[PDB]
């Protein structure tokens, strides 16, 4: 990293809109990425910042950085229920099949904590319902392991 | 009594010598410490669950330990926290006076009962249960100047040699290690375990079965068979002593015969328990001992004692090894001891230069100086007789009692000296007639001062602790002070004494003394003229009171409120905290540069930096640290800007410029025990499950807030640290399940390799010490090292780790913090500049009633103690006014003459405002208790005046402005020698500068502001009180002289 | 029971003794381990030390060291005892 | 209170120099004491000298060889050699200790150690002498 | 032993000075005491 790239990471976590924007007008790195490979908008994904998300796309941000494990913002906005945040990623282009270190995709993530509203999201933009992880498991698989029949169904 | 003692003055010299003796006595074996105990105790519980995470160590032990902590006596509040480094300390504080060694018994028993839950390792760490409220006596840190010693040897050789020496010396109550004694260390290599098909799980189980101590009985055992002619012990396994044993535990033997020894899939070598701590003291190695005041011990008793016992072993030392002393509050507490002793023996020499001023003779000025020290001596053994200590507040409430105890002597003398030259009367006559006098007055006197700083003990809290001292001490010597006046001062009036011709005022004396004379002749008449001609227009003077009254409660309510003054210790604190997940070595470049400056750009003032890397006081981590920053001697620092505060600016002005970590000085609080008092201490609370996430968002909400108030609220932050990124890692039961990989040696594998775990003992050099096992570090520092270690499946084949896991990144807490048993967040802050911390607690709970549902507060620490103690200042004092009141009416029979005395209490209280505001001091406690010994002194001047005033007209018959304007004659010169002796024996006090002078100044300013006004003012205004008090309540003549 | 008097200090003894600190009034302590397989360790305290508080603070530390003992210690009973007392009386019993 | 009459000292190792080294300087000035008759009298040891005890190895490579599983050879030799507390039994109502050992005549001398079989994980009983050697040594019947 | 030997001549230098006091006060004199303290010897030898 470097001087600037370090506030906007920590402007993105905190949810502070007005800093993000006013360290975009100073040109301070839109993918700056900390330790761990999480650039702003991983961070936002993760916090539910949907305006940073907003903001940091419009100036360029990454929309599929990926950290050292390879995962990027769907995975973490699909994971932890940000439907919001999952629609406008996937608008701007957020790959709907990537997988991580583990095989691990968007649906799988949406899946294993059952937010049913993101899967249909992912589904009609294209997600690959038979993608299977390190271990062969589907977000199919998932459902029924968590008895999750709702989804089950969805899911072909 | 007094006439008994005048006939009998050996008598009277016998008690005196009686309480000399009786109080030189107590000199030499009361407890001497910096301060009595002030923080509420405190007992904590401390555990270590080592390789555990924060969520771990709290929701396996944390939680199991606190639902049992209920059903103990006297508890106010319970706060824990559990953190990254597998730590848990859970802090249960009782209301003050509580038994400290009862609340820890309760403690440990409520504890003990809940063991059993605890997981095994964590119950061979060792859960303790300490006392954890009584402050550092010293901290001792010890290094090896010739280079040739790590931490851990340094630290194993003070665990083995020095600790429990020191322990057993002579008042000392606990001692903490820096660092451990050795342990050892198996450093595995997942490469050569793997090659010989072989698992962390197995290298445990060797070391346990080939460290083993084993019980084998004896040959010739009992019972024994009829003839047997041998007994011996059969000796079987001991346990290892050596890294060589060790090395050549068996692991395994391979199928062409060959040996699998430990050393061949490990370094072995002494090292430490853990590695999380580096304590380096002026950039070298360190380790050293903390070491606290064993309950009621003289502290300078210890300190010696310890620098003696560390002295006898420095022979024995290896080369290099050498002890340092960065921390001792000894030398402070000498200090305090001489400046008070040097304020007695002054004080003594400014009392006999005043009254040889006035009185002209030699003999006159032995009294005093004999009766002061008396009292003074006296006093320590009634602190003896309750308890007390000699301690930086008792001894500031003697010199506090000075003023109390020369005006005792000086009206003894005096009015002696007045009765012979009016009268002609002989020395031991006078002194009849003179102690006639005053001697009902000294013993109502004794009842109202009783009544002034008695109830101050009463304060509740950690104030009322320190009130206490005060309070005990003042009204101790003053009881005394009594005493010695109705018993020595008169027999040695009548003995020593030598007469005055009647009508011989010295204004036929030549040179200096006779000017002097002729000089204060003239000025009393000049006093009693300008009294009479007040005396004719009372009202006048009664609008000018009034103004005096409101110009006191406008100074009042305006002068800052504060709890003690900060001193200059010799000693600072640099806090160091860098970002989320910085390591170790990171936070060892920027403690170096902080060392470095010191030792550099303020090498006149530095004597040593003694840096731990891995502790802050917001939390622990590899991203934490703290310098303590260890100075010369005051002496060879002079100068305002060598001093703590000046040099605390500097540093923290000069490490704006670090960009790795947020670097920050600061002073240590008067009471280190008890810690800031500025401010508040605000808890928030998650009361419904809402869980860590939404209570930082809740957290953060009452934060933003805050900020938007900052004419309120400044500085409003948490106490505690934010979550970091963790490495999540899933192990896959369906996988391992279908490899045959037992989850148990997956768990422990990932547990012993990367957390480390201590198998069983050993014996080093004789002393019993742990094994742990652990990966050698460059096994486990990333997580592409995870898929380097395998585990044995049930059929043989050896499995990596990647093949039946997967990880993720995530952000969790680093320090989880509890507030009485439910998860909580810690926020410190402090009222804006000019508003009260009463107030900005106000608005902390009007914000926080708008947090989410499930989110409450509550307040701890000194804002606690303020939320249950403001209502007690009024009432205590509604109390004191009430008997003093009632003891003001039986001395004078009348229920109306008491009002002429009260009334002189704000004549004291404006001046000592206005000395506080022009100096720019606050409302502290040392300005309290002077406000309280002015206010005592101006009533007993008044209750002389009105005294000398009333017996005029009832047993001489005078008229009202007759008898008041005599009494007002005959009490002007010791009024004034009184308060001349007091302003010139406190003014030391208010110009003091350096160690303990925060102390003295308190004391000093807002006493020699009050002493000026009520004297200057109560010789005019108490005669008003009078006139106006008995013409407003009378009935028949009493203008008028009578029969 | 089995012990020799090595095992016995060194499994036993020294564990106990390392946690024997932070106690009140403390004089001096003294142990002995034995080929009985026993230990005692005994702990004096100042003259005038309350010894009902002497007793429970050594009970509370010997405590924290009690999941240290082997197990077969542990099963025997770990007594604690005011032992500075003297005895009332003797009995004896006899079957004639 | 006991004697009252004459000493109590205390030699004690404060380095780490071990049983023996302790014993050699106490044996040094007890034999200085012992040439000041004039000034001391009866200065000598309060407790026991060391005395013979048979000093027993396990072979670990031996016994992993043989499949003997070290925890089965120490319970075997502790158990019978110095006896065992089991559980808890019912006597008469009340609960009593049940205990484990030898009968005598199997524990009393070196020759009875190899009358002690272990069994192998293959199920083969193996004597007590195939994985272990034996010497006399000297040592502390009570430590202080 | 090693911590109780100072005190048989301190404890009783207090004992003469409070017994010298004492009499002081009966007697209203510094000097009358010591015709009484003087006796002490004369019941020690004949216990010695
Ligand atoms: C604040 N504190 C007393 C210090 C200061 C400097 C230090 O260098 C250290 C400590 C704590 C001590 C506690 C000791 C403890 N014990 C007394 C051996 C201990 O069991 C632990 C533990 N939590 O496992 C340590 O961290 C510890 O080994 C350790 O490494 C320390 C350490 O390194």
């Amino acid at each position: 990293g470097s001087d600037l790239g370090k506030k906007l990471l920590e402007a993105a976590r905190a949810g502070r809109d007005d800093e993000v924007r006013i360290l975009m007008a100073n040109g301070a790195d839109v993918n700056a990425a900390d330790v761990v490979g999480w650039t702003p908008l991983h961070l936002a994904a993760y916090w539910g910042h949907l305006e940073i998300v907003e903001v940091l796309l419009k100036n360029g941000a990454d929309v599929n950085a990926y950290d050292t494990l390879g995962s990027t913002p769907l995975h973490l906005a699909a994971h932890f229920g940000h439907l919001e945040i999952v629609e406008v990623l996937l608008k701007n282009g957020a790959d709907v099949n990537a997988k991580d270190d583990n095989g691990i995709t968007p649906l799988h993530l949406a899946a294993n904590r059952g937010h049913l509203e993101i899967v249909e999201v992912l589904l009609k933009y294209g997600a690959d319902v038979n993608a299977q992880d390190k271990f062969g498991k589907t977000a199919f698989d998932i459902s029924i392991n968590n008895g999750n029949e709702d989804l089950a169904e969805i899911l072909q | 009594m007094p006439n008994f003692f005048i006939d009998r003055p050996i008598f009277a010299w016998v008690i005196a010598i009686i309480i000399m003796l009786a109080g030189g006595l107590a000199i030499l074996k009361l407890p001497v410490a910096q301060y009595p105990t002030i923080a509420p105790p405190a007992v904590t519980i401390s555990a270590s669950y080592p390789g555990a995470d924060a969520k771990t160590v709290q929701d396996t032990v944390t939680q199991v330990i606190e639902q049992n902590m209920n059903g103990i006596d006297n508890l106010m509040y319970m706060s824990s926290n559990s953190d990254s480094t597998g730590t848990v300390q859970i802090t249960l504080t009782f209301e003050s006076g509580t038994d400290a060694d009862i609340a820890q018994v309760q403690v440990q028993n409520k504890l003990q009962l809940a063991m059993p839950l605890l997981p095994q390792e964590v119950q061979q760490q060792g859960v303790s249960v300490e006392k954890s409220s009584s402050s550092f006596l010293m901290v001792v840190g010890v290094i090896n100047t010739d280079g040739t010693m790590t931490q851990e040897d340094i630290s194993d050789y003070v665990a083995a040699n020095m600790k429990d020496a020191i322990s057993r010396t002579s008042g000392v109550g606990d001692v903490q290690l820096f660092g451990s004694q050795y342990a050892m260390r198996i450093w595995m290599n997942p490469n050569e375990l793997n090659k010989f098909q072989l698992t962390p799980v197995d290298v445990i189980t060797a070391i346990k079965a080939q460290n083993a101590q084993v019980a084998a009985g004896q040959l010739g055992g009992t019972p024994p068979v009829k003839g047997q002619q041998l007994n011996a012990s059969i000796i079987a396994q001991t346990r290892l002593t050596s890294t060589e044993e060790f090395g050549k535990i068996l692991l395994k033997v391979n199928q062409d015969g060959s040996r699998v020894l430990l050393r061949d899939v490990a370094k072995i070598e002494l090292g430490g328990e853990n590695y999380d701590i580096i304590a380096e003291f002026n950039g070298q190695p360190a380790s050293g001992l903390g070491i606290k005041l064993a309950t009621g011990a003289n502290a300078l008793d210890t300190a010696a004692a310890i620098r003696a016992e560390l002295a006898k072993m420095e022979p024995f030392f290896p080369s290099g090894l050498k002890i340092v002393y960065p921390y001792d509050t000894t030398p402070f507490v000498k200090i305090s001891i001489h400046e008070v002793v040097k304020t007695l023996v002054e004080a003594i020499i400014l009392v006999f230069l005043v009254m040889y001023l006035f009185l002209q003779n030699f003999r006159a000025t032995l009294i005093p100086t004999i009766a002061v020290p008396v009292v003074l001596l006296g006093t320590f053994a009634v602190l003896a007789a309750f308890g007390f200590s000699i301690n930086t507040l008792t001894m500031f409430g003697m010199v506090l009692a000075i003023g109390l105890l020369v005006d005792d002597a000086i009206v003894v003398v005096e009015n002696v000296e007045r009765v012979m030259a009016e009268e002609g009367l002989p020395p031991k006559e006078a002194t009849r007639k003179s102690m006639g006098q005053i001697q009902g007055a000294l013993v109502g006197i004794a009842m109202v001062l009783s009544a002034v700083f008695v109830p101050m003990a009463f304060f509740g809290g950690s104030t009322g602790a320190i009130y206490r001292q005060f309070s005990i001490t003042i009204v101790s010597a003053m009881a005394l002070s009594v005493l010695v006046a109705l018993i020595l001062t008169p027999a040695l009036c009548a003995t020593m004494l030598k007469p005055i011709a009647k009508g011989d005022h010295g204004e036929g004396k030549k040179g200096f003394f006779g000017w002097f004379n002729r000089m204060f002749e003239k000025s009393t008449h000049h006093y009693t003229d300008s009294v009479g001609g007040i005396l004719r227009s009372t009202g006048r003077y009664l609008v000018l009171y009034l103004i005096i009254v409101v110009g006191m409660a406008y100074l009042f309510v305006r002068l800052p409120s504060s709890f003690l003054p900060d001193e200059d210790q010799g000693v600072f604190m640099t806090m160091v905290q860098l970002p989320a997940g910085a390591t170790q070595e990171r936070t060892q470049k920027v403690l170096n540069e902080v060392t470095h400056y010191y030792l550099t750009k303020e090498k006149n003032n530095v004597e040593s930096v003694f840096a731990f890397n891995g502790f802050g006081f917001a939390g622990r981590g590899q991203n934490t640290g703290i310098a303590f920053v260890s100075l010369k001697d005051w002496a060879d620092r002079p100068g305002e800007e060598n001093k703590v505060e000046a040099i605390t600016m500097r540093a923290t002005r000069a490490f704006s410029q670090i960009k790795d970590a947020m670097v920050f000085a600061f002073n240590l609080p008067a009471i280190v025990e008890l810690g800031t008092a500025t401010g508040f201490d605000f808890e928030l609370i998650d009361q419904a499950g809402l869980g860590h996430e939404k209570l930082t968002q809740a957290r953060n909400q009452l934060l933003a807030e805050a900020a938007k108030h900052p004419d309120m609220l400044t500085s409003v932050r948490p106490n505690g640290l934010e979550d970091t990124p963790q490495f999540k890692i899933d192990i896959d039961q369906e996988k391992a399940q279908a490899l045959g990989v037992s989850i148990n040696d997956i768990n422990t594998t990932l547990g012993a390799a990367w957390g480390g775990s201590y198998v069983n003992d050993f014996i080093d050099r004789g002393r019993v010490k742990k094994v742990y096992v652990m990966s050698e570090a460059k096994y486990r520092m990333l997580p592409d090292d995870i898929g380097d270690w395998y585990v044995r499946a049930a059929d043989g084949q050896m499995v990596p780790f990647s093949a039946f896991s997967s990880s993720r990144w995530e952000y969790g807490s680093p320090r989880l913090e509890r507030y009485n048993g439910l998860p909580s967040m810690e926020i410190l802050g402090q009222a804006a500049p000019g508003k009260s911390t009463g107030e900005a607690m106000e608005l902390m709970e009007q914000l926080a009633s708008k947090l989410p549902t499930g989110v409450g507060y509550d307040w701890t620490g000194m804002s606690y103690q303020e939320r249950l103690s403001g209502n007690q200042a009024p009432s205590l004092y509604a109390i004191s006014l009430i008997v003093v009141f009632l003891c003001l009416a039986a001395l004078y029979e009348s229920w109306s003459i008491p009002f002429s005395v009260m009334l002189v209490v704000p004549l004291g209280v404006i001046g000592a405002l206005l000395a506080a505001t022009f100096r720019g001091l606050t409302n502290d406690v040392y300005f309290q208790v002077g406000l309280l010994t002015t206010i005592g002194l101006s009533a007993k001047n008044a209750i002389l005046i009105v005294e000398f005033a009333k017996d005029l007209m009832d047993k001489e018959g005078k008229g009202l402005i007759e008898a008041t304007l005599d009494a007002v004659r005959m009490r002007l010169r010791p009024i004034l020698m009184t308060s001349l002796a007091f302003i010139l024996g406190v003014m030391p006090l208010v110009i003091s500068t350096g160690a303990g002078s925060g102390a003295q100044n308190a004391v000093g300013t807002g006493v020699m502001g009050g002493m000026v006004t009520a004297t200057v003012l109560a010789i005019f205004f108490v005669p008003v009180f009078f006139v106006v008090v008995r013409r407003r309540f009378s009935r028949k003549n009493e203008d008028i002289e009578h029969s």
